[PDB]
Parts: structure tokens; C-alpha cells; sequence
């Protein structure tokens, strides 16, 4: 209503499962554009995780299927 | 003296109709300058009469040289203030453009003297404007009754009432601050009040799960609002406003430079920097474009083009009902029959002759006044009478009648 | 005075019948040349008087040589105008083929005069036909009430009313425009307005209205014309008056195909007329739907096609009609004595049926347009059971 | 010369981006007088030049006695030909009220001349303006493509496209009429057309064929105010036979507060009412979520429109594409001390730092016809002539 | 010689095309005066030869006095026979109206010869016209096959086949009454037949759960329709018509009644007879304005203007298909290529050159006759192609 506004964030997915050093991620669909400007659509890259106090760093490993759904697998290497 | 769709109906049918209307989803009221006549205010006719008898030489110059006011209208009191103000503004603009000097200064004095009379008539209490508890006096009893009646008639899950007006006075603000109700008018803060269009979409809520509130739209500005050089609008209290900039307007002369914002003009689209004016009218046009709507009009003179056009165009909606109060209906009909009549009278006669059962017009002289209009509105019926023994009561009574 | 199914009916039951007949799914009206007498219009009896007064030598030529019109029939003002146009056309066509020059001009003159007299009777306002805001006058008062009453009795989800007429004059358009309501008649465009048959399948909808109807002119209009390209265009009153109407009215120029109207008995002579067929297909499709009501007013019952169609719609057990015929008893008596014209036999046949779906009204001046409009009811806003009110009067009746 | 916030782009990325934007809900197009030059139009500079060298004997009084024209701007061909008409109307009204017979006759000649130059440059077909099927010609070929591909791309359940325009000519009307679709411009009726602001909330449907909305921000040739305080609209032929003909083929004559083009008689409360509605509708549309806008032909000579355009960018969902041909010649001036306010505004729009504005420049590369090509893609004569041959 | 937009296509492609158009929503057939020549009929130029060889005395007065026919046409056998009878009736009517006694005999004597000539060619069986079970003879073997093939390839929830014709004889009725099919033609009754135009919207259904019926539109009348003294149109049986008026027409030499008969398109000036003719044309125009129509034409000479005009206009709809048989392309292409032939040739050759896929023309002499038309049509898989019933009927008759 007044001036104060809070949220400004731009991600590409959200964590959906943890299986003993192995992370599952679901990729967004309804976003007309994931533009903010960098986009990650390929294995080998590095991704980050906002845990409120620290930043956790991981590394992409796989992509596959199953408006359908897309999934990604990653592994963790350290924190900042 | 009550018509509906061209025909005629009596008192009891009218009262049942008025009871039915207050049960709908949306209800609103539009007030004019004649509603605040019983509190201490006065109409434009009185403004012209007090103006002509205070500055004789300026009036003489208006009539003689500039030929803006006819010699007949001054004596019969038919001069229109808004059109005169607009014409003087146009003269000033061309005089500025052609770089003449004497005429521009001549018009400045007229334009300043005309605002002083307008401002003095909106105080409603004279010297006691800069005091507290002004709503405790008996002059504001029917405003309090109107506010109490409007809110009590709602049901859970329904929306609060809305109030539109074209006055500059504080009668309706003074009345509510004595009941403890909250009116939302688009401002926030205390040590610095500013206008935000976004906060017309706010409501209360209770943390453990102040339930009375309403809205107020001022179409022609207010006597308290003033615009700063940074293109923002601020609001103060009555005491501070009287003590800082409307004691120099009244007592002392030649001191008007956009000190506070009002719209006494006929053409209000010319001002290309007033966005409050465009904000209010958008909400007004949005309100009457909804299903199941009722509107009550009182005190309006039907001499404004934009409002007439808006009201006329909303009548093609099959869920819109209006009730219009107009004291001098007989004279309007009589004068229109002869092929004459003022531009305001043709508009009101045209509405009365429509064939749709969604328009109702009330005449009668002193029966269509403000104090009479409040008395028509119903009181809520709490606990709809349990059981059906009222039928037995009516039998027992009426059989001996 | 009022008959239903052959028996007699009273006024209160007639009003109760008319009220409950306006709740059905389909409602329509069919108007004739009498519904515009109160506005400035004329009938076919006045055209003959004007013709026989203005042109006194062509009448002698008709009576003496060609024997098309008899003396006694002309004296009593009982000669059909439509049936004379066809005979004159036949004579002209025969004379043209055998290469006769003198006998070809007189029929041209007769047709031009007879077409000129018909045109004058449809302006309704004389030279004021070209001005604007013609619907504000007091003459067009009951057309407005008719449209308002018809259009306000429509629950959401139903279909809009339909109006059919055989007049060339612009009474309904003038009335409705001053009221602010839109009518669909199959045309579209402003700079180039053209007839499209598929424009009858459209309707309004709200993006986030509801006051409109349809209009079918069965015998053409006075602002329609065909530019020979198998297309039909429509223009405004002022444009038509400046283009061709003025020349016909004043300059006595020879008539040509300036504007397409259909006065005459046989309407199928014209082969490239594709609007008449579309109108009659839409008319015939309307009366075959279930739960329909139709009110007829001003129609003189002298058209073969139309009353041929009306009879065939009584084989549907969900169709109802109400017919307004002022001079009922005079038609009633003449049939028993040997019979009148074919016009008066049709109404007597219709009256004597045995189905509770045909109602005939007579009575002279109480079966007029103004009488018709006031019978239609107003919608009831905020309905309530009101049972306790009748309980109170059922108390008071015994209290009496 | 394609820029995006100070960067550069190639053709293919832009051609993909414009397609990507077109898959939105609210899509709109804003035009200007630049789109009328391919059919027989002009510009402000051209008409000003034509005015100077046809009426030079009265140019002095606009600078000596009444101070309406800046001498530098007159010698520079940069004056704005809209406010001049408004101020002339104000001056004439004041003079007529004062009953100054000597000075009343001065401004009528000026207005008569200005309207002659204004009308002469908008017929687009000369003496053929009154005839029929004028939208069938080859000149009005590119406009039909825009409407066709705007209608076709929209999915079922999407809103209809909206069109805003600064032109006051009958160009899109002919194109739509000869295409076979209906546009809502805010009027209704045939024998008396009247302006109802609430018709903009209407839509067709099938009882068991499309439409679009057209806004004119500066009026049109076919609007006028009669004795009654109401606004009317007529056809092309009726307007030609009523008032347009005399304005072009007569020496000196003037009517008064009659015409509603361009932005002329704003001093009356009946004529400003229509002007306000279009502007407020544009403002309300432009401030909605998930909208697009394809500006073309607009020279940014209006102070008020830029104020609204800039402010709406605060939401992240407002996308703008601009087509400004002479871009570098403005940058060169901007580096120097000189320039003009439109140039300063456009270069400020160039030097932004976000991926929402997309300026496009060049020569013939940034014209109206090229923009038509960028947007995606969506024997009857033989039968007609065979039928007519029978 | 098969063309589709100018490109020649072989036989198998044509057959696969015909197979695909027979399974659309709407299917129709138009037949002319050449389609009944295998039963005992004659073409239009075989009638003119008989007339001008039998009555050489009226031919001089009908050319040199009343200008009703040209010399070039009557020399080349290009007379429109049913367009002359209408004009003759008009002439006789006007002469009767204005009472010119000498001119009535000259037309009552030639109208008695024109009917005596055209009537005799439409009996198809001579003196056996009044007998029963005429559909069991071998001349009507292919009409049955056409009707049987048209009905057997419709799926449930689809319309019925429609058949139009310009022949006014009784071949199709006799063929259909032998299979047991029922054809609707607008008449109902037995002791008084009457014309009810609204029953073209009726259909049958089965009360237990049949679909064996079709529509027949006769564009130029019939031998069995006539107008009695009252103004209603009646229909009788072949025996009854023969005993009432046909015998005297064929035998007696001074027999002419008046505006009585309703063939071929004659008494059009009357306003109760033109009503019958107008409905057939209105419904023909309505049929071909539908989304998925396919129409076959065979036996037609393209010598008419209104039908050609209607057919041309229906092609500006992307889902209307036409197939045309004309056994004379070779003799017309050259005559048009050199200098230009007649209107029929010009029409057909302008249609042939069109660059559509929606037009197909077939030629080649006997390869495009009526008999060849039938075998191009499909044949259902489950349709019984054997003979079992007849053997049992023979055994039953032999018993006792
Ligand atoms: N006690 C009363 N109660 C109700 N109505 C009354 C009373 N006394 C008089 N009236 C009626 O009140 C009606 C209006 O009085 P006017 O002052 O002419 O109304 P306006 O047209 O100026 O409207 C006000 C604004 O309109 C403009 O835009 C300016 O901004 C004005 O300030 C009359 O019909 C009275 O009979
Ligand atoms: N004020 C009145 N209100 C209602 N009905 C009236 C009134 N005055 C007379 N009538 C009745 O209105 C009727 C008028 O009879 P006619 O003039 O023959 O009306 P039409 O439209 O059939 O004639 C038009 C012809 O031309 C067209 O092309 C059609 O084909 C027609 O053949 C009579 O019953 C009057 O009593
Ligand atoms: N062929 C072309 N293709 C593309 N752009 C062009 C072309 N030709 C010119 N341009 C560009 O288009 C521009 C158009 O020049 P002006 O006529 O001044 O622009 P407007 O009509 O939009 O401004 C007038 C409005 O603004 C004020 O408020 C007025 O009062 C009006 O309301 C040229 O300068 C070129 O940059
Ligand atoms: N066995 C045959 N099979 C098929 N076609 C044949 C056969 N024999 C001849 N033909 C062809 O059949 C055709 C005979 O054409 P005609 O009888 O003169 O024309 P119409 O039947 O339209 O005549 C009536 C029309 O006259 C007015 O125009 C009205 O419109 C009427 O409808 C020729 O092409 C022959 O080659």
C-alpha cells in the first residue's frame, strides 16, 4: 500500500529430494522468461543455494524428463 | 409527488421500495452543497449576492468594459461562478501571452477577490474553526444519524459503504470522529501526511480469531489539502491550517498563490498536473459499473456536465437503481412545457420521463430536504421475529377492526 | 369481443393470459401499415385517392381503352393497388416485344406516377426527413414504450426479441436511437455498408450491453439500393435524400432502380433478389421453435405468402398467437351472406378453429396501436411471496 | 544499429525476441504520423515549410504583434503545429468576446490558412476521397498485414489486440472494412451517431467474426460538433460534401468552434471530454501486468506521453520496443553541447542499463514497412469477373 | 478426357476421388432431359424438328408477325421450347383482357399444338401409361441402381440424399415405388392432394429402437399437377390424369382449357402458380450453401442463365465440390479457341480453365452418358449381391 516493498529474487528451480549425498531439483515452467543475466541448462556447471546464513555450492551431473517436467542431479563440494 | 418510470406511486409503496434497496451488495450516496445548509454553509446564489455588495468597482469594470456579465443577470442573480472563473482565467492567459501589463494586474485582483468569498463560506462555524470537539454540537445530529444508519444495515461477507461529495467543509469528518468510526481517504502519517493511491484497498482484521469503517471520496478537493513545490500533496489539521495560511486569505488582501487546491472551475481537464482529481473520478466511474448497485442523490443541482454524462450512461446496466431528490420539480416541468427552461432543468425533466422502472424522482418542496431524506432510511430489524404468532396477533387485532 | 378457441373470453382472463404469455422462451411482433398512422403515415386507400386526384387523364385512359379498372370499383375506392402494378407490368412486357412505340410510353408514365405516389407516404415528416434528432418529437412516444417493455422482460440466459415489419419508413430506428439501444439488421460498416447473411448469428458479451434486439424488413427499405454488382448497400437519410429521393419527389424524373422496394402481388418475378429469400427463411425458421408467442397488429391480412405461412405453424403444439383485428363483426356477417373478399374469409376461418392457441381481438378503436402497447406488463422487481398479506386480507374479509 | 541498454544485437536474436514477446496476453501498438508517409502523407516539418513559402506576408504578425512563433524555430523548421491552433482559437474567442471588430478579422485569415495546409496533407487520395472501396488499392497493402497477423497469432481465450494512434486520417478504417472485421471506435448509430464512452467494454460471440479496439488520441477528420452540445460522426462522402470541400476550394471563410481535429477547441467543456477519455484509457491499459508495446513512427515530440511511459517501467512486466531511425546523428549532437529535448530523451533511453527497452535504428532498416516484416506470419477475382461476364 | 484445373488425370485417381466425395455430410444430384433418353424420351432439339415438320403454316406467322422466335435459331435448332409457352400464355391473357376477338384464335390454335407436341414425348410407354407396376420393366434398371446406391452409403446421424431435376415425367417415381422407398415431394393426402411447402423439414423414425426416404424437387412441374376451379393445386394418379385430360390433348384437335396445367413453367403470371415454382428454386439455392456439400451433374446442357449464375456464386466457399459430365468437350474447345461459340460452350470452357481443385469435367462421348455415371459410384461391402428371395417367391407361386 505504501512505499515499502520486500521481495526481489530470481531462481531456476527448487529442491524436491535428498537421498544421501544426492540432490533432486525441479525446473520452472510458468516463467515466461528466466531472465533477470545468466542461465544454466547444461551439465558441468556450478549452482548455489541460499541457506540464510551461508551459501552451499554444488555441481550439476544429469538431466532428464519425467506440461511435462525436467529434473537435475547434483553433488555438494563446499560452502561460502 | 413521487414518480417511478413515469407513473406515480404513494408513500407506503415508496417506503417498501426504499427498504428493499438497502439489502443489496453495493450502496452509496452522493451529496451536494445543499446538504450542508442546515449546518451553517451556504449556496452559490448567496456567494454572488455577497460578492456584488462588497467590491462595487470590480463588478462595474466587469460589466462595463470587459462585457463578461450582463446588466440584467447581476440584478436578477443568475450569474454562474464557475463559468466566470474560467473566462477570467482565459483572459489572464492571453494577456500573459501578449505581454500586456495593466490588464493582467487588473484581472489578478478580481481572481483573488473571488476566491476569498468561496473560502469564507466553507468554515461552517466562523471563529471556532480552530477548536476541538466540533462534532458534539447539535448542528451535526443528522450526519451522525446517516452514518449510523448506513453501517448497521450490512451483512457479513458484504462490503462497506462509500460516500462521494463535492463540498470543501469538514462536517462529515467532524461527525465521524465523535462516534469513533474510521474513515479512509487516502492519506497516511502524522508528522508528514502524504497521498497514496494504493491504500484504497485496505481493511481491518483481528489478531485473535474495530469492525466499523467506511470510505470518503472528495471530488473537488478540500480546505485542508495543499500542494508543495515538490509536486506532492500534504494534509494538516484544522488548527494548523487556520493558523498558517487561511488567516492571510481572509483578513489580509491580495495573497492567493496556489495556497490550497480546489476546483471551482467548469473545465477541470485543463489542469494537467492534478492527478488527485483524476484518481477520484476513476473510482467513481468504477463503483457504478457493478451488478446489484444502489445510489441515493441529495443536494445536487445537476449543473455539472461530467457528472450528468456519467450518470446517464450507467442506465443501460440491468442492475442499477437510483433515487433522485429535487425540491423544485413543478417549476421545472412548467417551464419546460413552454419550450424554455435552464440547461439543468431539461436534464432532470428528461430523467423523469423514462420508461424504465429503475429511476425514481422525489419532489415536494420541503419534503425533499436533507432532514427528511435521513428519516426515510430504515432501522435494522435484529432477531427477525421468532415464530409466526404475528399472524395470530394480526387476526386478533384486524377481526375487531 | 375477445374469442379464444372459438368461445368467448372476458377482460380479466385476457390480461392474465397476456401476462403469462411473456414469460416464454420466444417473443416476437409483426407490424403492418396501420401501426404508423399515428405518426404521419398513410394506408393504401389514401394512395388511390391521391392518384385519382392528381392525374385525371391517365385514369380515363385506364378506364376507357385498356379496361384495366372498372368505373364502379373506382367510384367506391375499392381497387387493389398491388394487383394493378402486376397487370401494368404484363401489358408493358407484351407491348415491348412486338415493337410498339406509342403504347410503350403510356405504361411507363403510369408506373412512374404510381411509384412516385407510394414513396411520398413513407417519409412521415415531409421535408424534415433529412434533419437529425427526429426521434425526440412526441409522435414517436409509444414505439419507445414498446421497445422498452419488450427488452426489459428478459431473464439472463434467454434470447433477444425479434421484430418483423412490412413498412418502408424509419419509425423503429428513429425511436431506438434516441433511446440508446442497438438493433441488428444484417449490415456492417460505415464508409462501405454491406449486407452479410451471417451477421444474424452474433451477439454481445461482456469482456469483464444486454439491451439489444433484431429487426427484419420483409419488403425492403427506403434507404437501401443495389449497385447492380450483386451487392446491396445502405446509407443515411440525408445522403439518400440528396442522391435520389428528391429527384423522384419533385423533379418528376422517370423511375429507375434507385431503391429496392417490393410493392406488388407476385414477389418472385425478380430473380436476383436474395434478401427477400433470406428474410423469409429467417421468418419461417422462427415459428418452428418450441414455446413461442407472436403478437400481430396493424396487418390487414391481404398477403398470400404470409398467411400461407401462419397456418402451417399451428401444427406445432407449443405455438401461440394473439391477433388484433378492429372490424371483426363486419367480416363475421358478410361471410354468412355469401362471402366478402379473400381477406375477410381468412380471419373468419382463423376465428372458428377449435384449438386453445388462437385468440382474436376485435372492437373498433380498442384494438389500436396505443391500446396494444398498454396491455403489455412491466417487470416485477424484488418479488416476494406476500403470503402474510393475503392472510391479513383473509382476516379482514371475515372481519367484514 | 540495434542497441539494448548500451549494448549491441544482431538481427536473428531480435527477430526471435519479437516473436517471444508476441506470446503475451495484453499486446498493443502505438503509431504516429510516420506511418502515413508511405501512403501520401507528410510530416510537421513539411507542412511548416509549405506554410512559410505560401503565406509570408502574414508571418511577421505572428512574431511582431502577437508573439506566437519563435524566430529561431521559424528559421529552423521545428515549431509544433498543434499548440498554434489552440492559441489562435483562444485569441479569437477573447477578441470576439471583447467586441474588437478591428482585431477580430486578423486571426480568421491565419486559421483559414493553417486548416488548409492541415487538410491538404491528410486526404491521401486527393479528389478520390469521397469514393468507395478506397481500401482496395495497392497503397493500403501493408496495413492489412498488421491486423491479420495480430488477430491470427492470438490463442483462444486471449483478449483482443488494442491499437493506439496519433493520426487523424481514415487509413486503418478502410483496411479493416475491406478485410471484413469490425473495430470499436466508441460511436454507435447510423442516422445519428453519438459518443458513448462505455462501449469499450463490448465483445462479440457466436450464438452457437472477430474484433479489435481503435483509439484516436488527436481526433479524426469525420468528427464535429453541431448546434446541440453533442458530438457526431459521419461517413467520408458526407463530410466531404458538408465542410471539407469548401476549406480547400474557397478563398477566406471560417466557422468557429466546430471541428475536432487536431487538438483545437480544447477551451470548451464539451470537446475536451472526448480528448480526456482516450488518454485515460491508454494510461489504464499501459499500467497493467503482462503487457507489451510496439512503438513505431513516434518522434517523441510530446512531453506528457514520455512521463507516463517512463513511470510504468517500475513494474518488471512492462516491455517496450522502440524504432528510432536517426539515432547516431543525435548521439553526435549529444556529445557536443547542442541538441534538442527529444534527442536528449531518446539518448537517455539509449543509455539505460537493463534488458527491457530495445531501441532500433538505421536508415531504411528502421521504417514502418520493415517493422511489418519482423512480426510473425499468420482466384476470387476470376469468379467475380466470370459472374459479371455472363 | 478428365480434367481437374487443367491437368489430365488417369482413371484410377478419378475413381479414388469419387469414392472420397460420396462420404461427406451432404450429397446431391441434378438431372436433365438427356438422362431419360434411355427410357423412351427425347431431347429438346428433337422436339423442334417434329414441330417444324408437322406444322409448317404457323411457323411463318410466329416469326414474321409477333417476333417470338428468330430465324437463325429456328434454322439451327436452338429454340428454348419452355420459354416460348410462357410468352404465348402472356399474349393470350392480354388479348383476352382487352377483348380482341380476332387475336384469341391465333394463340388458342398454336398453344394447342405446342402442348400436343411436348406432351406426347413424356409418356415413355405410349398407351401403357395408365397401367400398374410400370417399374418392373427393363427401361428403369439404372434409376433403381442410382437410388439404391445413394441411400446405402449413409452413416447414422447424417442427412438424407436430395435429388433435383428438370424433367417433368414419372420415371423416378415408378423406379422408387418398386424398391419400397418413400420420396417426399411436398404433397399430402389421398382423396384430395394438396401442396404443403413446410413438409420439406419432416423425417421418419422408429418407435422400437426406417431410414429409407429421400427428397425430390421438380423444378418445371409435372404432368399430374393441375389447378381446379378453386385456387389450390392438386395432384392425381396417372390413370386418373389420363382419363381426365391427357387423352383429349393427345387425340382431340381443338382442345385448350386455359390457365389449368402446371407444366412446363407456363402460367407464371398468376400469383398462386408462381408460388410453387419459387419454392423449388429457393430451396435449391439454400442446399448448396452448406459447409460440406458435393453435387453431381449429368444430362444438363447448361442452356440456362439463372442456374449458371447460382452455381458460379456457390464456388467462393472453400468446401464445395462439383463434378460435371458433358459429352462434347472436343467440339467446343476448338470453336471457342478459334472465334468463340455459343453461350453454353463459353460457360463450360470458362469453367474448364479455372485453376481450382474444386472443379472436375468429364468428356468422351458415350463415356459420359447416364449409364456410365452409375458404375463410377461405389457399392457397399455388406449390400447383398445375390438372388434368394425371387426363387422362394417362384416356389410359393408354383404351390397349388
Ligand atoms: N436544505 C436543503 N436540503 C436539500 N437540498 C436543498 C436544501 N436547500 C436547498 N436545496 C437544494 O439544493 C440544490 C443545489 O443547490 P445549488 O447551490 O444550486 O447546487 P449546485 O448546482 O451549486 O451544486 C453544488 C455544486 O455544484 C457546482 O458544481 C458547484 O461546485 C457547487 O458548489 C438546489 O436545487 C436547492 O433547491
Ligand atoms: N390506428 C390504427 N391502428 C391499428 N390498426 C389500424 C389503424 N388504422 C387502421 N388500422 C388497420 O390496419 C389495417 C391496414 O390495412 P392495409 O392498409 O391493407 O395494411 P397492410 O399493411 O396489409 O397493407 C399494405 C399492403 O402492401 C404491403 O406490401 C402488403 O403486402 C399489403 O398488401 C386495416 O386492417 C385497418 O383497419
Ligand atoms: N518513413 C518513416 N518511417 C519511420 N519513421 C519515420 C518515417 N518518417 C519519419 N519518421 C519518424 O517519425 C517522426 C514523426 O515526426 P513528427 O510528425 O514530428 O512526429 P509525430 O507525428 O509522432 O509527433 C506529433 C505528435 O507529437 C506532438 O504531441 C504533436 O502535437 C503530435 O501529437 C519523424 O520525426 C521521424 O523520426
Ligand atoms: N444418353 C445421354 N446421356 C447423357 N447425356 C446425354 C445423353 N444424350 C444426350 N445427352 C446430353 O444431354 C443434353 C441435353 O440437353 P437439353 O435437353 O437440350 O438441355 P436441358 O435438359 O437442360 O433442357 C431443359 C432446360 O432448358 C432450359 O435451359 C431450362 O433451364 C431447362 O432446364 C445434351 O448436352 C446432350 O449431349
Amino acid at each position: 500500500m505504501s512505499l515499502f516493498k520486500l521481495t526481489e529474487i530470481s531462481a531456476i528451480g527448487y529442491v524436491v529430494g535428498l537421498e544421501g549425498e544426492r540432490i533432486r531439483i525441479n525446473l520452472h515452467e510458468g516463467l515466461q522468461g528466466r531472465l533477470a543475466v545468466s542461465s544454466v541448462t547444461q551439465p558441468g556447471d556450478l549452482i548455489g543455494f541460499d541457506a540464510g546464513n551461508i551459501l552451499v555450492v554444488a555441481r550439476v551431473t544429469d538431466m532428464a524428463f519425467v506440461i511435462p517436467l525436467r529434473q537435475i542431479i547434483a553433488y555438494a563440494i563446499g560452502f561460502v | 409527488s413521487i414518480y417511478q418510470g413515469g407513473n406515480k406511486l404513494n408513500e407506503d409503496d415508496f417506503r417498501s421500495h426504499v427498504y428493499s434497496l438497502c439489502q443489496l451488495d453495493n450502496v452509496g450516496v452522493l451529496l451536494g452543497a445543499g446538504a450542508s445548509v442546515g449546518c451553517g454553509g451556504k449556496t452559490m446564489k448567496d456567494v454572488w449576492k455577497s460578492f456584488k455588495q462588497n467590491y462595487p468597482e470590480l463588478l462595474g469594470a466587469l460589466i462595463d468594459k470587459y462585457l463578461l456579465v450582463s446588466q440584467i443577470d447581476s440584478d436578477n442573480n443568475l450569474v454562474n461562478v464557475e463559468l466566470l472563473i474560467d473566462e477570467a482565467t482565459k483572459f489572464l492567459s492571453v494577456a500573459k501571452t501578449r505581454r500586456c501589463e495593466d490588464e493582467e494586474e487588473e484581472f489578478r485582483k478580481i481572481l483573488s477577490s473571488l476566491y476569498k468569498e468561496v473560502t469564507k463560506a466553507a468554515l461552517l462555524t466562523g471563529e471556532q474553526f480552530r477548536e476541538k470537539n466540533q462534532g458534539k454540537k447539535d448542528a451535526f445530529k443528522y450526519h451522525k444519524e446517516l452514518i449510523s444508519k448506513l453501517i448497521s444495515n450490512r451483512q457479513p461477507g458484504q462490503s462497506a459503504p462509500a460516500i462521494f461529495t463535492t463540498n470543501y467543509d469538514l462536517a462529515l469528518e467532524w461527525a465521524a470522529e465523535d462516534l469513533g468510526i474510521q474513515l479512509f481517504n487516502g492519506f497516511s502519517g502524522l508528522h508528514t501526511r502524504q497521498f497514496y493511491p494504493q491504500n484504497f484497498d485496505l481493511a481491518f482484521r483481528n489478531v485473535n480469531a474495530g469492525h466499523y469503517h467506511a470510505y470518503l471520496y472528495k471530488l473537488h478537493g478540500s480546505l485542508t489539502w495543499y500542494q508543495n513545490d515538490s509536486l506532492t500533496v500534504n494534509e494538516v489539521s484544522a488548527s494548523q491550517a487556520y493558523d498558517e495560511y487561511i488567516n492571510d486569505i481572509i483578513n489580509k488582501d491580495d495573497f492567493y498563490r496556489g495556497q490550497h487546491l480546489i476546483y471551482p472551475g467548469a473545465n477541470k481537464y485543463s489542469h494537467t498536473i492534478g492527478f488527485v482529481y483524476g484518481e477520484m473520478f476513476r473510482r467513481f466511474g468504477e463503483f457504478i459499473s457493478k451488478p446489484q448497485t444502489a445510489l441515493f442523490i441529495n443536494g445536487f443541482g445537476f449543473g455539472d456536465y461530467h457528472i450528468n454524462r456519467i450518470i446517464l450512461g450507467a442506465l443501460l446496466n440491468p442492475s442499477f437503481h437510483v433515487v433522485i431528490y429535487y425540491p423544485e420539480l413543478k417549476e421545472a416541468i412548467t417551464k419546460v412545457s413552454k419550450g424554455g427552461g435552464s440547461e439543468a432543468e431539461k436534464a432532470i425533466v428528461t430523467l423523469k420521463n423514462m420508461a424504465f422502472n429503475q429511476v425514481t424522482v422525489v419532489g415536494g418542496g420541503s419534503k425533499a430536504y436533507f432532514n427528511s431524506f435521513v428519516e426515510h432510511l430504515p432501522y435494522p430489524v435484529l432477531f427477525p421475529r421468532d415464530n409466526i404468532v404475528d399472524e395470530l396477533v394480526e387476526a386478533i387485532a384486524n377481526l375487531s377492526k
